[PDB]
DNA sequence: GCATCCGTGAGTCGAG
DNA sequence: TATAATGGGAGCTGTCACGGATGC
């Protein structure tokens, strides 16, 4: 009933109160100190929804990613407004970046292991230990590296570089381990009598990165 | 504005699920719920007790009241201090609490996220005596049901399980609510059930069904008064402000006699006859007077016994029954002389 | 894990795991603080800056916010957020009607009542009159907002039996028993802690009927 | 200050 | 109690005669 005498007393208009009764807005008891676009919220101040669930529940955003494309970022990780997410997303705000439903999860073991390797004495340079794609020796001339032992070989390609297992039976009689710049000469499950080249060694030859 | 539009509004601005994040929702409500009941374990607690305070707590104390099943009164302190005995608890122990919080907050996603099914179901429901929106909220406690209900172990979608229990309100809803006067929900369906077969009789027959037909129609146990009665049993109630005519003045209303408080002239007559019994009661001594007045009521309104007028006259009931007897007696001698009272007996 | 146990993925060695391809990535402004020991806080708890949260109050809040606990990542989260105070419907404008103190808003308008303008000379002259009216009068502007809703005796909204045997009715019944259903279902909505958007519905729907 | 919007009024008895 | 089902419809049109509130 115009004018409204609840609307009066509270120096509202017709428009707010509707909107108040109704339920179209919020209006704020207790700003407990909260901040919208920088300036701190008023008592008796009207918000949206989108406005009450920003100020009240924070700020978030969730965006797809195409099946068959990797993230460009990592879980965890703080990310900037602009900042792509992946190929074909880019994120609207700053914050902290998590992955929702992994399709593929990535194991990497942890293998600790012992392996010989027989080279050139001038060739070799002497190192206590060997970093990752740290050189290893440098060869004048190709040389072939020759098994020491009789056995079934069983051949695994890392990366780059591999691994030679000798085995008599059921049990692995060898371990050897070739670096880069060396080209294995046999297959899986190939027998080796004494003697005869596992590999060739050519020029230069380095740690694998793995 | 529109109050339906608004609420359509509100619901367009929840997204919809994907089958993962479904599954996750749901997983985390039940693991949730595993969470409240292993709490209530440990703490020998009671498990309703336990799981309003972690609700409370995630909803925040915007809301808190107390809930009829629950023994205590709920407020903040008795929150606080549970949720206090809650937090005292040992590493692998307080681990559950987080369970429960993560579960609440997940049924409430849930819910919010397919609040769209039930208006997309109520819409259908229209004009049964509901309104819509009264429609969708009852769909929603039906929702509310399927998700406190559902097992994500039998891989199907939400759905599919929810649909069931939101048909079940609603339907529920429009048994126990449309009619002005209350009739039951199994009497609801036998009605509803006549009505499928009188408008099947009456597409069959080009004509509407008798008693008799519908009768038959319904099977064994059925005869026309059984139908009849029913039907009858079934009437709704009309307005009183439905207008009898074309312009603003007449109301149905306006036509109805009011009979319970009685007319001018009965109440006339009923002191007229109180005044002519007074005038013949007192053509009486007045004992035998007062003995007549107590066993008919006229003093109390009640009627005593003659072992009552004769204990409060001093003598037997013999004696009291005796002189009443001469009070009516001489009563009717005067009667059958003035002749009075004889225009009172209708 | 998975639901049945012989499709679930148990690690066979010693390694370390990569998360790639996700279904999705959900970006949300918060502040990350892992934790190696119990934590103080569970999940919902709202939290400013500077408050206990894990390894004995060792590590704690840098900004205001919401707490998520996350187990698997063994991190609390904040989500920053405020504690504000926001309602709405006729619950709140009670609140703000009872929290006006008549006397203050007076005078305030009294010296309104001053200004060269004439439309606010004017305003104020209209408000003053309200305030002075509920001042004077005793009565309190909250009661303009209703709680308990009166119900007007059965007898002037009668029920009853025509001369066909057949019940006629005021529509006040009809009104009061909107009412009525709505209210109870507000009710047992609140009792069993509906969401936000329900019992805001429902609570729109019931200043409608009582409209 | 002057166009514009929203709510509230628009005869009596009779029969219906 | 479990295939899955995820944003509603009808408006309703030849009165002024306005009163006070609201708007460039
Ligand atoms: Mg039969």
């Amino acid at each position: 009933d115009v004018p409204s005498k609840i609307g009066t007393l509270l120096d509202l208009s017709a428009t707010e109160l509707e909107q108040v009764l109704y339920f179209s807005k919020y209006i704020v008891l207790d700003p407990k100190g909260a901040i919208l676009n920088g300036v701190p919220v008023e008592k008796r101040q009207l918000l949206t929804d989108e406005e009450y669930r920003e100020l009240r529940y924070g700020k978030q955003e969730t965006y797809p990613l195409p099946p068959g494309v990797d993230a460009l970022v990592k879980d965890g990780e703080e990310v900037v407004k602009g900042q792509e997410l992946a190929p074909g997303v880019v994120s609207r705000l700053d914050g902290v970046a998590l992955y929702r439903f992994p399709r593929r999860v990535r194991v990497e073991y942890v293998k600790k292991e012992r392996a010989g390797l027989r080279l050139p004495l001038a060739a070799w340079v002497e190192k206590e230990a060997y970093k990752p794609g740290e050189i290893l020796a440098e060869l004048p001339e190709p040389y072939l590296f020759r098994a020491e032992e009789e056995g079934v070989v069983e051949l695994k390609e890392l990366e780059e570089g591999a691994f030679l297992v000798l085995r008599r039976e059921d049990e692995p009689v060898a371990t050897y381990f070739l670096p880069v710049g060396m080209t294995p000469l046999v297959v899986h499950g190939e027998i080796v009598e004494k003697g005869q080249p596992l590999a060739e060694a050519k020029g230069l030859l380095r740690m694998p990165r793995q | 504005s529109d109050p339906v539009r608004q609420y359509l509004h509100e619901i367009g601005q929840v997204p919809l699920l994907t089958l993962e994040e479904e599954v996750e929702l749901a997983r985390k409500v039940e693991e949730g719920m595993e969470a409240i009941k292993k709490l209530s374990e440990i703490t020998g607690l009671d498990p309703d007790l336990i799981r309003e305070v972690v609700r409370a707590k995630i909803l925040g104390s915007a809301r808190v009241r107390h809930i009829p099943g629950l023994k205590e009164t709920l407020d903040p302190k008795t929150v606080e201090e549970i949720d206090q005995k809650l937090k005292s608890l040992p590493k692998e122990h307080k681990r559950y609490l987080h369970i429960a919080r993560e579960g609440e907050a997940a049924r409430q996603h849930l819910i919010e996220a397919n609040l769209r099914l039930v208006v997309s179901i109520a819409k259908k429901y229209t004009g049964r005596g509901l309104s819509f929106l009264d429609l969708i909220q009852e769909g929603n406690q039906g929702l509310i049901r399927a998700v406190e209900k559902f097992e994500y172990k039998r891989r199907f979608k939400f759905s599919t399980y929810a649909t069931w229990w939101i048909r079940q309100a609603i339907n529920r809803a429009i048994a126990d609510q449309a009619r002005t006067i209350r009739i039951p929900v199994h009497m609801v369906e036998t009605i509803n059930k006549l009505s499928r077969t009188a408008r099947q009789l009456q597409q069959e027959l080009g004509r509407e069904p008798t008693y008799e037909e519908i009768a038959e129609a319904m099977g064994p146990g059925w005869d026309a008064k059984r139908v009849e009665e029913t039907l009858k049993i079934a009437q709704e109630p009309v307005s009183l402000e439905t207008p009898i005519g074309d312009e603003k003045d007449s109301f149905y209303g306006d036509f109805i006699p009011d009979e319970h408080l009685p007319s001018p002239v009965d109440a006339a007559t009923q002191s007229l006859l109180s005044e002519e019994l007074e005038k013949a009661l007192s053509k009486l001594s007045e004992r035998e007077a007062m003995v007549l007045k107590l066993r008919k009521g006229l003093i109390d309104g009640r009627e005593h016994t003659l072992e009552e007028v004769g204990a409060f006259f001093g003598v037997t009931r013999e004696r009291i029954r005796q002189i009443e007897n001469k009070a009516l007696r001489k009563l009717k001698y005067h009667e059958s002389r003035t002749r009075k009272l004889r225009d009172f007996l209708d | 894990a998975a639901i049945d146990p012989e499709e679930e993925v148990i690690a066979e060695a010693e390694g370390v795991v990569h998360l790639h391809e996700p279904a999705s990535i959900l970006v949300v402004k918060a502040r990350v603080y892992p934790f190696e020991d119990d934590v103080e806080v569970s999940t919902g708890d709202r939290v400013a800056p500077g408050d206990v949260l894990a390894d004995g109050g060792k590590v704690k809040s840098d900004v205001y916010g919401r707490v998520e606990v996350d187990l698997v990542r063994n991190v609390v989260r904040v989500v920053e957020s405020y504690d504000i105070d926001a309602r709405m419907g006729a619950e709140a404008i009670q609140q703000l009607l009872k929290e006006l103190d008549l006397e203050a808003l007076e005078k305030e308008l009294l010296e309104e009542m001053k200004h060269p303008s004439r439309a606010r000379r004017a305003k104020a002259r209209k408000r003053l009159e309200v305030v002075r009216a509920f001042l004077d009068s005793g009565n309190r502007p909250e009661w303009m907002i209703l709680e308990a809703v009166p119900v007007l005796p059965p007898d002037l909204r009668p029920m009853v039996q025509v001369d066909g045997g057949r019940f006629a009715t005021s529509d006040l019944n009809d009104l009061y028993r909107r009412l009525i259903n709505r209210n109870n279902r507000l009710k047992k909505l609140l009792a069993q802690g509906a969401p936000e958007i329900i019992i805001r519905n429902e609570k729109r729907m019931l200043q409608e009927a009582v409209d």
